């Protein structure tokens, strides 16, 4: 899935 | 012949069907594309570019991945600049860009950018256009906004779809999870909605869909 | 509020999301689908209408049913009129129609006519807009044309989609048939199409699609 | 600065830009543009296309005047077959119609056909297609319908080069009549539209309008 | 005749038709349209936005009048702070913007930023969207890409209503500069261009034009 | 400036 | 499927 | 009729 860096 | 149609020739923006993948170091195809860019963030301050770039290579290091390397190595740099190999579904180019990951901005993470681990291979093609929103609409409910959004993906397991709809009918109460992209922003954005086919109005969503070349993330004249 | 947008009235189709199913003699929502109509054909004397024309009743018989039946009944009257309940999605309107079924025009059947049982709810939805189409592309050799044809169905078992998208990646090589609408003929046609992503140019079909209000098969203004 | 566009094939209806070849016996590229075609008239009997069918000549006389010969020709054989040679701008073909005109016909004149008298070289360009329509507004009170009206042409007292938006300036509150085609209909009507920019909406009009190859009145495949 | 249309609620962006509030302080409705932003400009800085923002007042004074008061105000404040009241025809609200002009910036003038007086009421319309673009058409040589672009305006040293189309036959081969906003750049550029009916294809420009609510310059969801 | 034939 | 009849 | 500011 998508996620914050 | 008997046809009543005939060919003729047409503007169309570079990132199109002539893919290509010269040449990525390292040799793959797949890298973690740039979604949400938050403001005055690390992201922000590398020209990183919502959407249309894609982080393919840290400090020499090639990402064919999907794993906790690109997490581990902004975590130990965690106030240097870092160097970034940069490929563009835009240019079709690759550049390298410099980011220092930070705790000290005052957003969230340590670029500030919201990512995901795909294929840029015809990714600019992969994108459905929001056209009219009808009033009290599962689409309108959940916050999406008639031609100036774009929905260009959503959370999907287990192996399953590219193309938008095949989810709609999947999570008919479930709620869904819409990575959007608006053209006024020029940002990516993550959007709640609730399928429902019997809302009182055109089909699952109460919105329009465009896809193809009338219907893509606009481009700039120039590179 | 902080929302950009308000809201507006604009015209739209009667034939749209407040079904209602206002009254079926019979009860059910099922009925045939008047698809291609022949011309010189009984269908088009009794002015069937393509797309929009259901079948729900002959002789007073209901039709809910994808049996023998309608086959059987018009095999019987093989020369005579038969009196045909009929229900538009264009005028939401039921209507009686004679029909002469005949081996002595000179098209195929005997009444000219290629149907599907299906629902009639929420059927003037359920089209797909093909919008520009690329030269050499599967959907230019399948026959498929810009702007004036309508995706309106496949060939489809077993239990599956009423989008279409989910069908072009199933038939990645598989040859697919659809039912096309055309604006200018005003009728259904079968088109061959192969599916191939790696066409070398846009999607798997080398075509743009529109779905909504925006890309509905027109209607008149008046009943 | 290099472009980030490039050049792609797409299908064309034949009609564009016509171009180039008018092989009109009699020399010009005049003549009478079919409109309206009223319904079982004699000149629905031929085979008349509304908008795209041009009456070039009648047994062989040549039509390059805005004249009484048609109409008096028709007249002299009131109930005798008479030759047209007709112009399509769908195919750039000539073909010949026959037709009896009729005093018992009994709708209005002896062909049952509205018609005008244009230059049939590129006409299949002049056209403007009616999108979204406001409730209330000026062309919803006239009878425009969205995206099934195509406006064509007008009629003017006064003396301008035709062009839709040259006109509802020009007719800021003085109503203004228009040739309307509808892709249900497949026919002209005409429409009575009265411009008000200070209308609560948009425009004067209080409709969109698209114009060019994604604007088109739609084309059969085939000839 | 029983209409086959009704009505439906739909989203449309807050500044349509701008319906209407003018809240002006100084009581005029023009001001001075902010068109082209340059990069790393004091006018970047300040975040004036092109084509959404209009300058209506500077350091309390009020810009009724297309003279040199702004440019002179500037001028004497010339690395010093000036308050400038701002008029968004997105948000249709004002707010004040601190801006410090500067001779070092070294770019061209002390903002950086083009400007032309107008008025503000209902400028969200007057936009045409550039759709397809012929190759080698006037158009495409002259820069407008197919989607991405949008004509706001022009420069007339002769004097029309400006409309689009009511210019391209003034200018039938006397070139015409056209303002056009890019929805990738977000901002405005000029475009040189010389229409011409007799080149090979649609129109005088080769390209496909939209107008209204389907073909509106894109609004974020959010003031 | 239309007429029926 | 579709049929003609 | 633009002009730099």
């Amino acid at each position: 899935s998508s996620f914050v860096i | 012949s008997t046809s009543l149609y005939k060919k003729a020739g047409f503007l169309v923006p570079r990132g199109s069907g002539s893919s290509q993948s010269v040449e990525i170091p390292g040799g793959g195809t797949e890298g973690y594309h740039v979604l949400r860019v938050q403001e005055n963030s690390p992201g922000h301050r590398a020209g990183l570019e919502p959407f249309f770039d894609f982080i393919v290579s840290i400090n020499g290091s090639r990402l064919n991945k999907d794993n906790d390397t690109l997490k581990d190595l902004l975590k130990a740099n965690v106030e240097k600049p870092v160097k970034m190999l940069i490929y563009s579904s835009k240019t079709l180019e690759l550049r390298e860009a410099s980011v220092t990951p930070s705790n000290l901005w005052g957003g969230q993470g340590l670029l500030g950018v919201s990512i995901r681990f795909c294929s840029f291979d015809g990714a600019n093609e992969n994108v459905w256009h929001v056209l009219e929103v009808e009033s009290n609409s599962p689409a309108a409910l959940a916050g999406l906004r008639p031609h100036s959004d774009y929905i260009i993906g959503a959370d999907t397991v287990m192996n399953e779809s590219e193309d938008l709809f095949s989810l709609i009918e999947t999570h008919e109460a479930k709620p869904l999870k819409l990575y959007v992209y608006n053209t006024d922003t020029d940002n990516c954005r993550e959007v709640i909605i609730t399928p429902n086919s019997a809302w009182g109005g055109e089909g699952s969503l109460g919105c329009g869909i465009g896809y193809g070349y009338l219907h893509r993330i606009p481009t700039r004249p120039f590179e």
